[PDB]
């Protein structure tokens, strides 16, 4: 949920979630597998 | 006598906001 | 989110007077 604030910065009210999904020769050392992370908070960026 | 008015808020939200914490709900 | 209608016809309610203005 975005929106405006004092000298034109940007106030957000987020809820992120992303990642992957554990799949386990080399296989996980190549693709990706980052695990998995949810935040949520809120925040205003200039 | 009367006065209609709108008021631009700012910094803040205006819809009341419910927040999880694993058991306790704040609102 | 309300609608427009909804508000303004919500806000015209329960007042015993005249003589009104507007305040931005």
């Amino acid at each position: 949920i975005p929106r405006f604030s004092s000298r034109g910065q940007i106030e957000m009210s987020l809820t992120i979630e992303d990642g992957t999904g554990n799949s386990q020769n080399e296989n996980t050392s190549v693709l990706p597998e980052v695990g998995r992370t949810k935040i949520s908070t809120i925040a205003r960026v200039p | 006598k009367v006065n209609f008015g709108v008021i631009k808020l700012k910094n803040t939200f205006v819809s009341d906001r419910t927040y999880n914490m694993r058991g306790e709900d704040i609102v | 989110i309300p609608g427009v209608a909804t508000v303004v016809e919500r806000l015209l309610n329960n007042g015993k007077a005249l003589s009104n203005r507007q305040a931005q």
